[PDB]
Order: structure tokens, then C-alpha cells, then sequence
């Protein structure tokens, strides 16, 4: 016998599961039927509570436990028994079949999971159908199958191999006549069944997204005008005219290729056209489920026909009627339905954008300012607004969706030509003010891509903002700050205009709710007109010293100093190094503040930040850099800042973050501060392994390895800050648990090998480096793996990089003795995380190693990955001998990197 | 959020 779990104790526990009174009982429950599930026991457990019947929670744990055991753990079953736990299921589901529709698709998951991994069950569809056809009790749970099985065939949780999802879709194929004629009588016997109707939608659009069914055949059937039929009656409920437009948009979209179905593609066409009058009816009795349902109609039309659309418009497919009925949509008052066609209208300006015809652009003119038109309403406010418009909520959000999609369409009308059309609509008229600020808010959008050349109307709308009193309405001020700010280009073609454009910045910089938008248009004037703007400059120094008392957003004060930064970096050498020192000491002082006391430096940190990072002057003539003797006034606050909070990543990051763009700034220069913040780099780091350090240590590498009197000491540093680093990577699941610590200390070792690649390759801590690199290949992480694949490129390009510098021949030898310890385990482990470890966007990463290896030893590498190819689990016809030849073929035979990417999308994709 | 790096070459 053996140790196992009792019936009464897993319905002690499914009823505790719902039922215990101590809330802590139940997650105590669930727990344990969680690990029930990942256990041998389920299988038998899960049968008998399903012959059993109790009740519904047994047989819903027991339905989704067969189901979890089939998808996840089916090499648990032995062979033999296959057959046996087919038909267990099969008297399931028909037992079941009216306790509850939940559990018939669990039941039903588990079946069709089952067919995908079970090939002796030739022709499961065949025999499912003229098995359970002829009883009209039992076709719901077997549409219900025949629906979950082609949604199964693509399943991420089930990883059945390429070469068998082949083998599915084309045997699936060859029965779609069989289901399509279940179908058919599936309407025929209670087809006024509203519940039935539904049930041969669903299973109809599941079969149209596999792709299977014959598109001629589909043309010219019954289902196809039922479809249309029902989505015309008014009295359709909710739930049938839901699973009818989901039918329909799956036709449309399994229409890849239009010539290819072009007789069911003029059926589809004809079809939607009809409902126009069901949609008036639709928006007549505001049932706003149907209107949502004929836009998705509409806009996948419109999607799959976009080729006719822009090749033949106005003719045949290509009738521009289908624009007609989205800009019908755009006419409803609630913003919900026009925002579902914004796809569209992005493929439609990306592909009228390629066509380079003006001729073309013209047809679309029209229709794009007749579609603008509405969405400028649809971004009016209410008239009862408070105050600025809202940019996080779900009108905010639409505001900034739309905001983004007139930029890529305005060039179908002209950005010139439309933005005098709205101006012009605002003299005339006496508009309400959230008419104005929506007209305001459209022209904000275009102004940056307006020709500033064509002055007098875009200089007179810039002198008109200006002249607004503060009576207007505060979102009309808002948006107007905005709309100034996008025509920072307008005034620094007329440099006449720069004094009443930032008195009138200046104004909305001292309002509460104008700051942010204030801060954000000084910002723009700075950088665009950073040349005659030293007259102003000591108006925003007044502005960077005062700035904590002045109710800005964070990011309104960063950007706020940014624009001083730009403008400053222009100034006499004299000038800049004389106002950076203040600026820099209002946070400075404030930093020193906060060591007598909540206490969050975090602000300071990032103000100190924004200006070493913008504050590039041009420095010639051998002159001192401005920055160098600001940098060692600010360096010992910061080291004892540092200090204090170096328990607090967050802090911590901050400050590293600083110090970067310091360093960044002065360049070679301030080499004073590379011996005392190295040697705090590596205390702090003994205790407290914040990554950020390991970062840090890449930008002094990256500035200081090109000099010989640093490598000695960088290459201590890396020997220091490596040590508890492999630590924290020794541990359990280190790797999975410490990905930023990968990411940064790859791309530590990226910068040392690409600034002084001899000082590391001939260094003892080079080889656990490797070692750690080859391993870090295994995880999951897009920045994590990014940096290792970056490292080892650059590693083996060093092989063959440069080769007419002295160093040369030293860099082959010494990347020889990498390629003949390692190469052969390298290329093992990248094949084997590309085929079961990694998702596809590690590919081209990849790539770019196994290319780089060929460079090196091209002959070389075609033995080591003929012997990976060989010791690979070949296993999910998982790999054909062809497809392990032409693999090996497509790569080694590569005249350009994109060839080795390629032949690895192939290759892994028949693993997953 | 708070952590920021460098982007690609
Ligand atoms: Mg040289
Ligand atoms: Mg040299």
C-alpha cells in the first residue's frame, strides 16, 4: 500500500474551502488543495469526486484539478492508461452536463487537452460528433468541446511542439466539413434556442481564428446569414449579439489575404453594410452593448479591408462607404465607441504615409478633418468644471489618446492649413469656455509640426494667448500654457516675442494648479531658445534659487532646472562656474540640513542631479572644466548623505544617480574623488549589496579605463565589489532572486571589457566572471539577460576588434584561451536556453554571441554546435534529422547576422 | 521606478 489522502479528508477540506467561519481556515484549505492538485493523489481523488456527484464544489475542485493534471503533468500517466482516462471523462462530462456550465468547461478544457497530447485518438472530432450528435441533450458540452479545442491548439500551458501543432491544425482541417455541418443542425434543432445560438457562434468564431475553415464553403452558407440575420433584429438580447459580433469579427479577421477569399470577403462586405439601421436602432434605444459591438464590426471591417481602402479607394473592397460607417460611430456622444476604430486610424496614416502620393492623401483629406471635427468635441469638458482638465482619469487618458493621434494623421490635411482653421473658429461665434479649451487643446497638438516660416498667422495666435486676462477659465489657462510650450519654435524665430511669452509663463508659474504646466513651457523656451536667452537667465537663477517655495510637482522643479541648465551652459566659462556653485548650494545646504533631525534627501538628490547632467558647456583651449570645482564643494555632503542611508535602496539609488551624471558631467577630470568614493563604494557594499554600486563602478570604468594610471585600481575595485557579489549569487536560487545584481555587474563587466580588456582578461576574477556569465544565460529577465548576452559579444568581439592596434595579437591569444576552455559549453548553453529557458526576445541577443564566436573560429564553431545539436533533448517528431541539418546549415553558412536570427526562430519555435 | 540606467550603444 502507501501513504495517501482520504475522500473524507478532501471534502472536509473543499467544504472548508468555502465554508470555514475562521477566514484564515479557508486560505489554510486552499493551500493544502493547492498541493493536493501538484500531487500523484490527484488523479484518483479527482475521478472519484467526480463519479461521486456530491455537490457543485467537489465537482468543479475535481473538473479543474483533471484539467491542471493534464496540461502539466501528463507523463505521469502511463500510456496504457490513456484510453481509460478518456472515456472516465467522456461519462463525465455527460453525468455533468447539467449540474453546472462551469464545470462542463472544465471537463471540456481537460478532453481537448487531453486529444492534443493523446495521438492514438485519431480523428477525435469524427468520433466526438457522431457520437453525441444525434442527442440533442448532449450538443452543448459538445460544442463546448469542439470550441475549447482550437483555442487549445495554441495554448502557452500546454507546449506541445511546433511539428505536432501542425499535425493538429491540419487534422483539424480535413474534419472543419463535419463541424460546420454539427453546426448547421445545430440551428436546425432548436435553433430558436437563444442559449443554442450562442453555443454555435462560439464554437463557429473558434473555428474561424484556427484558420481552418474553407473560406469558399463558408461563402456561400446559411451560418454566415444568420449571423448577419440576428445582428438586424432589435429584439436580439445583450449576450446573442455579443457572441454574433465576435463570430463576424473573427471572419473578418481570418481573412489574411483578401484575393486569396474573395468570395466570402464580398459576403462579410455586404453583410455589415446591412446593419446600419440596426445601429440607429441601437443608439435610439441607448443600448450602448449593441452600439460598442457594431463599432468592433466596423472597425475590424475597415482592418481588414485598410489594403483596399488605400489601394482602390472608393471602388469595389476599397468603397469608401466603410470609412462612412466609422465616422458615424464618432458621432456618438459617449467617447467609449470612437476610441475602439483608433487602431485603425493609426494603420491607415502609417500606410497613407508610406504610399508618398499626395494624390492619395487628398481622397483621405476630407475624412480625417471630418474625423478630427469629432474628436475635438469629444474632448470638450463639461461646461460645470472646476478646474484644469484631468490626466489620469478615463477622460484624461482618451485626451491623451487622441492627443497622440491627430499628431500622425495632421499631415493628411496639412498641420498649416489646420491649425488656422480652428484659430479661425475661435473669433466668431462667442464660444463657452470648454469649447474654446478642447479647440485650444487640438491646436496644442499640432503645433510643433507647423512650418514656422508662415509667420503672420502663427505669430498672431502666439501674441493672442499672451493678452489673456486671468478671468478666463482656469482650464482654458491650462491648456493655453500648454499650447505655448509646443510653440517654443515660433519664438525663437521671432526673438521679439520672448519677454511677454515668459511674463505670462511667469504668471502661471506662481498659480497653484498652472505650476506644473507653467514649469513644463519655461522648460521648452530654455532648450529652443537657449542662444538669446542670456538676458533672462538671471530671472530664472532668482527662480532655480527659491524654487522648494513655489508648490511644483517634483518633476515641474527637475524640468524647471533643467531649462537653467541649457540656457547656463551657453554663457561665458567665467559666468557658468561663478552662478553653478549657487545653484547648487541652495541644495547643498538643505542636504546638510537634513543630518539634524521626515528626512528625505531624495528631492535634493535628483535637483543636484538635472543640473550636472544638462550642464554641458563648450570647453576649448585646454580651459578647466566649470563643473570639476563645483563637484568637490558637493562631494563630501553627498559622501555623508551617502552614509547615513546607505540601509535604504531607495536613497542610496538616488545618490549614485547623482554621483553618475557628476561624473558624466567633468569627465577625466575630478579624479580627486576616485580614490574616497571607491573605497565608500566597496564598505557600503560589504554590508548592504545595493546593485547600484556595481553600476556606478561601470561609469568610472567606462570614463577612467582608458587610462593606465586607473586600471590598476578599477580592476581592485571589480576584485572587491565581486566578492559579495558571487555570495549573493551562491545562494539558492540566487540568480532568479538577485536580477538587478546581474544586470549591473554584467554591465560592470561590459564597460571593463570594452575600456581595458588585457587589465581583465589576464586577472584571476575573470574566470568566475565567466563562469557566472554562461550560467546567467538560464534566467528570465529582459534587462538581466540583455546585459550578460551584451557582455559576452563584446568579450569574443575583442578577438577580433581592432586589429590594426599594437594590442592586437595579445587580445587573439588571450580570447583563444576563452574560446578552447569555454567555447564549446558556451555554445551548449545558449542553444539550450534559447529551445527551453528563454522567450523569443533573447534571439537576436543570442544571435549576435553565436555570430560573434564564428568571426573568431568560424570552422571551429560548426564541431562545437554540431556536438550541442547532437546532446540536445530532442524531445517535447519533436526535431526531424532535416531540421537539426538545416539548422546547422542556415547558421554556419551565414554571410550576414540576421541569417543566424532567423535560423534560430525557426529552430526554437519548434519547442514551444 | 526609482532606478534608472543608461540605455543601449
Ligand atoms: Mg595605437
Ligand atoms: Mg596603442
Amino acid at each position: 500500500e502507501g501513504a495517501k489522502p482520504t475522500l473524507q479528508l478532501v471534502y472536509q477540506a473543499v467544504q472548508a474551502l468555502y465554508h470555514d467561519p475562521d477566514p484564515s481556515g479557508k486560505e489554510r484549505a486552499s493551500f493544502w488543495l493547492g498541493e493536493l492538485q501538484r500531487s500523484v493523489h490527484a488523479w484518483e481523488i479527482s475521478d472519484q469526486l467526480l463519479q461521486i456527484r456530491q455537490d457543485v464544489e467537489s465537482c468543479y475542485f475535481a473538473a479543474q484539478t483533471m484539467k491542471m493534471k493534464i496540461q502539466t503533468s501528463f507523463y505521469e500517466l502511463p500510456t496504457d492508461s490513456h484510453a481509460s482516462l478518456r472515456d472516465s471523462l467522456l461519462t463525465h462530462i455527460q453525468n455533468l452536463k447539467d449540474l453546472s456550465p462551469v464545470i462542463v468547461t472544465q471537463l471540456a478544457l481537460a478532453i481537448a487537452d487531453l486529444a492534443l497530447q493523446m495521438p492514438s485518438w485519431k480523428g477525435c472530432v469524427q468520433t466526438l460528433v457522431e457520437k453525441y450528435s444525434n442527442d440533442v441533450t448532449s450538443l452543448p458540452f459538445l460544442l463546448e468541446i469542439l470550441t475549447v479545442l482550437p483555442e487549445e491548439v495554441h495554448s502557452r500551458s500546454l507546449r506541445i511542439g511546433a511539428n505536432r501543432r501542425t499535425e493538429i491544425i491540419e487534422d483539424l482541417a480535413f474534419y472543419s466539413s463535419t463541424v460546420v455541418s454539427l453546426l448547421m443542425t445545430c440551428v436546425e434543432k432548436a435553433g430558436t434556442d437563444e442559449k443554442m445560438l450562442m453555443k454555435v457562434f462560439r464554437c463557429l468564431g473558434s473555428w474561424f481564428n484556427l484558420g481552418v475553415l474553407d473560406s469558399n464553403f463558408m461563402a456561400n452558407n446559411k451560418l454566415l446569414a444568420l449571423l448577419f440575420e440576428v445582428l438586424q433584429q432589435d429584439k436580439t438580447s445583450s449576450n446573442l449579439h455579443e457572441a454574433a459580433s465576435d463570430c463576424v469579427c473573427s471572419a473578418l479577421y481570418a481573412i489574411e489575404n483578401v484575393e486569396t477569399n474573395l468570395p466570402l470577403a464580398m459576403q462579410l462586405f455586404q453583410g455589415v453594410l446591412t446593419l446600419e439601421t440596426a445601429y440607429h436602432m441601437a443608439v435610439a434605444r441607448e443600448d450602448l452593448d449593441k452600439v460598442l459591438n457594431y463599432c468592433r464590426i466596423f472597425t475590424e471591417l475597415c482592418e481588414t479591408f485598410l489594403e483596399k481602402i488605400v489601394c482602390t479607394p472608393g471602388q469595389g473592397l476599397g468603397d469608401l462607404r466603410t470609412l462612412e460607417l466609422l465616422l458615424i460611430c464618432a458621432g456618438h456622444p459617449q467617447y467609449e465607441v470612437v476610441e475602439i476604430s483608433f487602431n485603425f486610424w493609426y494603420r491607415l496614416g502609417e500606410h497613407l504615409y508610406k504610399t508618398n502620393d499626395e494624390v492619395i492623401h487628398g481622397i483621405f483629406k476630407a475624412y480625417i478633418q471630418r474625423l478630427l471635427h469629432a474628436l475635438a468635441r469629444h474632448c470638450q469638458l463639461e461646461p460645470d468644471h472646476e478646474g484644469v482638465p484631468e490626466e489620469t482619469d478615463d477622460f484624461g487618458e482618451f485626451r491623451m489618446r487622441v492627443s497622440d493621434l491627430v499628431k500622425d494623421l495632421i499631415f493628411l490635411i496639412g498641420s498649416m492649413e489646420c491649425f488656422a482653421q480652428l484659430y479661425s473658429t475661435l473669433k466668431e461665434g462667442n464660444p463657452p469656455w470648454e469649447v474654446t479649451e478642447a479647440v485650444l487643446f487640438i491646436m496644442a497638438a499640432i503645433a510643433k509640426s507647423v512650418d514656422p516660416e508662415n509667420n503672420p498667422t502663427l505669430v498672431e495666435v502666439l501674441e493672442g494667448v499672451v493678452r489673456l486676462p486671468e478671468t478666463v477659465h482656469t482650464a482654458v489657462r491650462y491648456t493655453s500654457i500648454e499650447l505655448v510650450g509646443e510653440m517654443s519654435e515660433v519664438v525663437d524665430r521671432n526673438p521679439q516675442f520672448l519677454d511677454p511669452v515668459l511674463g505670462y509663463l511667469m504668471k502661471g508659474l506662481c498659480e497653484k494648479p498652472l505650476a506644473s504646466a507653467a514649469a513644463k513651457a519655461i522648460h521648452n523656451i530654455c532648450s529652443v531658445c537657449r542662444d538669446h536667452m542670456a538676458q533672462h537667465f538671471n530671472g530664472l537663477l532668482e527662480i532655480a534659487r527659491s524654487l522648494d517655495s513655489f508648490l511644483l510637482s517634483p518633476e515641474a522643479a527637475v524640468g524647471l532646472l533643467k531649462g537653467t541648465a541649457l540656457v547656463l551652459a551657453r554663457l561665458p566659462l567665467d559666468k557658468i562656474t561663478e552662478c553653478l556653485s549657487e545653484l547648487c548650494s541652495v541644495q547643498v545646504m538643505a542636504l546638510k540640513k537634513l543630518l539634524s533631525q521626515s528626512s528625505d534627501p531624495t528631492v535634493f538628490l535628483d535637483r543636484l542631479a538635472v543640473i550636472f547632467r544638462h550642464t554641458n558647456p563648450i570647453v576649448e583651449n585646454g580651459q578647466t572644466h566649470p563643473c570639476q570645482k563645483v563637484i568637490q564643494e558637493i562631494w563630501p555632503v553627498l559622501s555623508e548623505t551617502l552614509n547615513k542611508h546607505r540601509a535604504d535602496n531607495r536613497i542610496v539609488e538616488r545618490c549614485c544617480r547623482c554621483l553618475r551624471f557628476a561624473v558624466r558631467c567633468v569627465g577625466k577630470g575630478s579624479a580627486a574623488l576616485l580614490q574616497p568614493l571607491v573605497t565608500q563604494m566597496v564598505n557600503v557594499y560589504h554590508v548592504h549589496q545595493h546593485s547600484c554600486f556595481l553600476y556606478l563602478g561601470s561609469i568610472l570604468v567606462d570614463e577612467y579605463g582608458m587610462e593606465e594610471g586607473c586600471r590598476q585600481g578599477l580592476l581592485d575595485m571589480l576584485q572587491a565589489l565581486c566578492i559579495p557579489t558571487f555570495q549573493l549569487l551562491e545562494q539558492q536560487n540566487g540568480l532568479q532572486n538577485h536580477p538587478d545584481t546581474v544586470d549591473d555587474l554584467f554591465r560592470l563587466a561590459t564597460r571593463f571589457i570594452q575600456r581595458s580588456p588585457v587589465t581583465l582578461l589576464r586577472s584571476q576574477v575573470v574566470i568566475p566572471i565567466l563562469q557566472w556569465a554562461i550560467a546567467s544565460t538560464t534566467l528570465d529577465h529582459r534587462d538581466a539577460n540583455c546585459s550578460v548576452m551584451r557582455f559576452l559579444r563584446d568579450l569574443i568581439h575583442t578577438g577580433v576588434a581592432n586589429d590594426h592596434e599594437e594590442d592586437f595579437e595579445l587580445r587573439k591569444e588571450l580570447i583563444g584561451q576563452v574560446m578552447n576552455q569555454l567555447g564549446q559549453q558556451l555554445v551548449s548553453q545558449l542553444l539550450h536556453t534559447c529551445c527551453f529557458c528563454l522567450p523569443p526576445y533573447t534571439l537576436p541577443d543570442v544571435a549576435e554571441v553565436l555570430w560573434e564566436i564564428m568571426q573568431v573560429d568560424r570552422p571551429t564553431f560548426c564541431r562545437w554546435l554540431e556536438n550541442s545539436l547532437k546532446g540536445l533533448p530532442k524531445e517535447t517528431v519533436t526535431v526531424t534529422h532535416k531540421q537539426l541539418t538545416d539548422f546547422h546549415k542556415q547558421v554556419t553558412s551565414a554571410e550576414e547576422c540576421k541569417q543566424v536570427c532567423w535560423a534560430l526562430r525557426d529552430f526554437t519555435r519548434l519547442f514551444r | 521606478y526609482y532606478r534608472e540606467r543608461s540605455r543601449e550603444r
